[PDB]
RNA sequence: GGGUGAUUAGCUCAGCUGGGAGAGCACCUCCCUACAAGGAGGGGGUCGGCGGUUCGAUCCCGUCAUCACCCACCA
RNA sequence: GGGGGCCUGACUGCGAGGCCUGCAAGCCGAGCAGGGGCGAAAGCCGGGCCUAGUGAACCGGUGGUCCCGUGUGGAAGGGC
RNA sequence: GGUGUUGGCUCUUGGUCGCGCCUGCGUAGGAUAGGUGGGAGCCUGUGAACCCCCGCCUCCGGGUGGGGGGGAGGCGCCGG
């Protein structure tokens, strides 16, 4: 019976290896137990229209930030903020650095969407990770006086 | 010793279990046989029956284009008008019964019968069991008939064959002889199987097919597809 | 009875006996007998409860076809016999 | 008909996947004992006939014959 | 009736006329052609000196046959 | 008995048909010569013979093979 799972049995396959089984071995036991779909030419072309969507979902996700990596790194972010003259007074913060963008570059990024784990307290035109997608890395350039 | 190490030779470059096309191939089968002076063919294949059932024993006889090549001696047997009439060629300088104990204590060096069935009763008694099994006994599909024996011993330079397909499907073609050009080795199998195709055994649950090989003295083995 | 899917039953044809032959003549021997289908139960759940289906082996699965068609079928109401009916 | 099987002395019977037919009982006699135990000699066979392979058949193979078992095909 | 020789006429295609008799049967049979046996020829040979030694029809096997053979060509089955 | 109801996991066993492999034992005759048909060369200097291990069968006689530095000859003709 040509059937797909969703939990992958190694004793059958992988999941979306469709795959023939005993009538009974499904009837008495995969579907009812939530392992496995009568894979019908609308249960086919139902879900294979899904593997059509994630597989190509990558894209709208994805070089989206390509059409702004190769872009943004093209600029700098000036924080001008009182301070020390070798150590900042006080701090700056992810969450504070997205909005550094609104009032002065007027871009609107995600915050913890950032690597920095704490917050900086020394100047120079540093440079952070930005993480737009787990997947396109993009180094940030920033700097404070 | 053992059992040699270039039988581990030809066989690399043959491709035993494939195709060949069979009657071109003979053209560089020559060049895979490579033996001493000379060649055979070799095709055999095993019958698909039973050494019983009755007596289907089968005889016959072969006619093969040129023919053979060296001797067989012949010498043969008869008394009276026989040799007479056939000593051009294979037959020559025979006598008598005042000579078979030459077979006792003579000559030693014999082959090849003609001859006619005219004084069995002596032959089956001294030579009537004690030699046969080697592919003898006058018989009649053998070259003893009668006298018609008069275009046989010219027929040797033809054909021999006797269909002794016994418990083996046996059978064997001999004629190849190598530097015989080696259209003496292309033009033939198929008149061979046209003579081997006659008198087959009756009433038979299987195939009458096998292997045939068609392989020299010496020479390569596996298969080859049997058909043309 | 036979119900369920299949719209199958019993019948009644004959069955009869004829000692071989061909190469002769064939005998005779006949009677009047039954003839059944081949219906078992079949669970299923359809999200709340089971029901049961005493359907032949001809059409098993029209059931895992009509349940799999029973998506976004408003299946509940407290109604397990009905909800049987209700299966097309 | 289809297939499994036998059959050897007078008898109940071996022979081994091929190579001079044999152990018991019965029959004749000789022994030690008078009987019957018990030994030694000899005779006894168409391996059911007929054939084919085999150098060579009790055995390999194929019909007959007398059985025995099982499944019909007889208008 | 007892011996010997050569043979296959215990042929094929017909077959007038008749015995018996309800039907079905059963029985004898001269004559011709094809071809053959015997005998020098006349001639005889279509089983046996005779009268008993047998089985309608239905069904089916085997061998031949210018036959029929389902839209057509083979085939399958049938028919003589 | 077979099959659908009837599903997962596993151990083993018989046979059929090919392949790669182990054998083939009266005397005589080196000797343990399955059969048939050819067959005089065959192997060998990319490797033989006198020398160590092992396996299988075995008729104690050996038949068959993967192994060792050694490196020029060994079986077949024929006889019997
Ligand atoms: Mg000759
Ligand atoms: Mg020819
Ligand atoms: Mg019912
Ligand atoms: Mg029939
Ligand atoms: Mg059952």
């Amino acid at each position: 019976m040509k059937v797909i799972l969703l939990e992958p049995l190694e004793n059958l396959g992988d999941v979306g290896q469709v795959v023939d089984v005993k009538p009974g071995y499904a009837r008495n036991y995969l579907l009812p137990r939530g392992l496995a779909v009568l894979a019908t030419e609308s249960n086919l072309k139902a879900l294979e229209a899904r593997i059509r969507a994630q597989a190509k979902r990558l894209a709208e996700r994805k070089a989206e930030a390509e059409r702004l990596k190769e872009i943004l790194e093209n600029l700098t972010l000036t924080i001008p903020v009182r301070a020390g003259e070798t150590k900042i007074y006080g701090s700056v913060t992810a969450k504070d650095i997205a909005e550094a963008l609104s009032r002065q570059h007027g871009i609107t990024i995600d915050p913890k969407r950032l690597a920095l784990e704490k917050p900086i307290k020394e100047l120079g035109e540093y440079v952070l990770t930005y993480k737009p997608h787990p997947e396109v890395p993009i180094q940030l350039k920033v700097s404070v006086v | 010793p053992k059992h040699g190490k270039r039988y581990r030779a030809l066989l690399e470059k043959v491709d035993p279990n494939k195709v060949y096309t069979i009657d071109e191939a003979a053209r560089l089968v020559k060049e895979l046989a490579t033996a001493k002076f000379d060649e055979t063919v070799e095709v055999h294949a095993k019958l698909g029956i039973d050494p019983r059932r009755s007596d289907q024993n089968v005889r016959g006889t072969v006619s093969l284009p040129h023919g053979l090549g060296k001797q067989v001696r012949v010498l043969a047997i008869a008394k009276g008008e026989k040799i007479k009439e056939a000593e051009e060629a294979g037959a020559d300088y025979v006598g008598g019964e005042e000579i078979i104990q030459k077979i006792l204590d003579g000559w030693m060096d014999f082959d090849a019968v003609v001859a006619t069935p005219d004084v069995m009763g002596a032959v089956g008694s001294k030579l009537g069991r004690i030699l046969g099994p080697r592919g003898l006994l006058p018989n009649p599909k053998a070259g003893t008939v009668g006298f018609n024996i008069g275009e046989i011993i010219r027929e040797i330079k033809a054909g021999r064959i006797e269909f002794r397909n016994d418990k083996t499907g046996a059978i064997h073609a001999p004629v190849g002889k190598a530097s015989f050009p080696p259209e003496k080795l292309a033009d033939n199998i198929r008149a061979f199987i046209r003579a081997l195709e006659a008198h087959k055994p009756e009433g038979a649950k299987g195939t009458f097919l096998r292997s045939v090989y068609v392989t020299t003295t010496m020479g390569p083995s596996v298969r080859i597809n049997p058909h043309s | 009875s036979g119900k369920r899917p299949i719209v199958a039953n019993s019948i009644q044809r004959r069955g009869k006996a004829k000692r071989e032959g061909g190469v002769g003549k064939k005998t005779t021997g006949i009677s009047k007998r039954r003839q059944y289908p081949n219906l078992q139960k079949v669970r299923v759940r359809v999200a709340g409860q089971e029901i049961t289906f005493r359907v032949a082996a001809s059409h098993i699965p029209k059931v895992y076809e009509l349940v799999e068609r029973a998506k976004g079928l408003r299946l509940e109401g407290l109604s397990p016999k009905e909800i049987k009916k209700e299966l097309l």
